[PDB]
């Protein structure tokens, strides 16, 4: 089976700039029988380029492929906010068709703090006998942020779990939502609830908190 | 145009089987090649088989030798993908998408196939309520939890779809139960906090569930 290497992994540039993605085969191809595709987050993968310097109907002139052999090389000019997407590189030579990894391009921007919320258990959860608070961190850049959970100033291991959304398409900023699961037993045995954040644009850790009954 | 349209999502326990399939339409179905790829949750695509209906030729990746079967009926122009046994591993995103001389250059929407020993059940839809400890001078953040549901997917819309700005509804996640829990939250001025009421529209089409729940301030 032939194996493609698409490198980089993540790239993050600004609209205007050019991105190049570049893809390695463990065997010549023919450069007839190699293409690239776009996808976006929730939506089915788009043809790009075939026969590695083919453009797709409809697919803009900044858009440009070439190579042979081993080596493969995808380029957009001059960026558009559209084009910030995922990029995986294909090869129909054999019989056995493949992908590369894949090449995930976000958009760079200012830094910016998350807004940080803290939200306790809701009456209707309790009376269940479970107990979940939950933690927004909302519109940061850029994505890699930190949350711990504190219950009476415990650190919590292996009873939360996050997600992070998409990069927003009109502020280009990323939001994360955690969720601290208890039974309602240990809920209400103990008060203080803290969600502490740290983050590039932090000068130091952020604790949104809230304490059981008041 | 060419079109691609797949059979609607399904949801399976380990050991089962299961048929989906895909519909070409507005071009000569015989004349293409058909491809299966799969896509598992937040990973690559991978190439599963192609099939030409036309003379159903069938080449398999050496990985997916033997663990499924790609079949044509072209005479209503739809492809095939089977699987005797199911297991959890399964659970993905399949696309069937048309593939000649320029690649794969025609997609389907794809089907998800979500493969669990969980049993369907649909979400408890809590509050996410509002208080001096979700507002940032001026802006205020509520929400709702959707817990506690299978498979996926959920929607959530706000107001009847009335509001729409600044809402998040984020990735479900994976509970060490095998259920989902998914939240979705909208910032919103704390000074409408008092003259509005916010309901966060909840369905679960695979359960048939739907909940509208009003998130109000305590
Ligand atoms: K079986």
């Amino acid at each position: 089976e032939i194996v493609l290497t698409q490198s980089p992994g993540t790239l993050s540039l600004s609209p205007g700039e050019r991105a190049t993605l570049s893809c390695r085969a463990s065997q010549s191809v023919s450069s007839s029988f190699f293409a690239w595709y776009q996808q976006k987050p929730g939506q089915a993968p788009r043809l790009l380029i075939y026969g590695a310097s083919s453009r797709a109907t409809g697919i803009p002139d900044r858009l440009s492929g070439s190579g042979s052999g081993t080596d493969f090389t995808l380029t957009i000019t001059r960026l558009e906010p559209e084009d910030f997407a995922v990029y995986y590189c294909q090869q129909y030579d054999s019989s056995a068709i493949t992908f590369g990894q894949g090449t995930r391009l976000e958009i760079k921007r200012t830094v910016a703090a998350p807004s940080v919320f803290i939200f306790p258990p809701s009456d209707e959860q309790l009376k269940s006998g479970t107990a979940s608070v939950v933690c927004l961190l909302n519109n940061f850049y850029p994505r890699e942020a930190k949350v711990q959970w504190k219950v009476d100033n415990a650190l919590q291991s292996g009873n939360s779990q996050e997600s992070v959304t998409e990069q927003d398409s009109k502020d280009s900023t990323y939001s994360l939502s955690s969720t601290l699961t208890l039974s309602k037993a240990d809920y209400e045995k103990h008060k203080v609830y803290a969600c502490e954040v740290t983050h590039q644009g932090l000068s130091s850790p952020v604790t949104k908190s809230f304490n059981r009954g008041e | 145009e060419v079109q691609l349209v797949q059979s609607g999502a399904e949801v399976k326990k380990p050991g089962e089987s299961l048929k989906i399939s895909c519909k070409g339409s507005g071009y000569i179905f015989t004349n293409y090649w058909i491809a299966w790829v799969r896509q598992m949750p937040g990973k690559g695509l991978e190439s599963m088989g192609i099939i030409y209906p036309g003379d159903s030729d069938i080449r398999y990746s050496p990985s997916f030798q033997g663990q499924v079967t790609i079949s044509a009926d072209k005479s209503i122009t739809t492809a095939y993908l089977q699987w005797s046994s199911l297991k959890a591993s399964d659970t993905a995103m399949y696309y069937c998408a048309r593939h000649d001389i320029e690649g794969f250059d025609y997609w389907g929407r794809g089907t998800l196939v979500t493969v669990s020993s969980a049993s369907t059940k649909g979400p408890s839809v809590f509050p996410l309520a509002p208080s001096s400890k979700s507002t940032s001078g001026g802006t205020a953040a509520l929400g709702c939890l959707v817990k506690d549901y299978f498979p996926e997917p959920v929607t959530v819309s706000w107001n009847s779809g009335a509001l729409t700005s600044g809402v998040h509804t984020f990735p479900a996640v994976l509970q060490s139960s095998g259920l989902y829990s998914l939240s979705s939250v909208v910032t919103v001025p704390s000074s409408s906090l008092g003259t509005q009421t916010y309901i966060c529209n909840v369905n679960h089409k695979p359960s048939n569930t739907k909940v509208d729940k009003r998130v109000e301030p305590k």
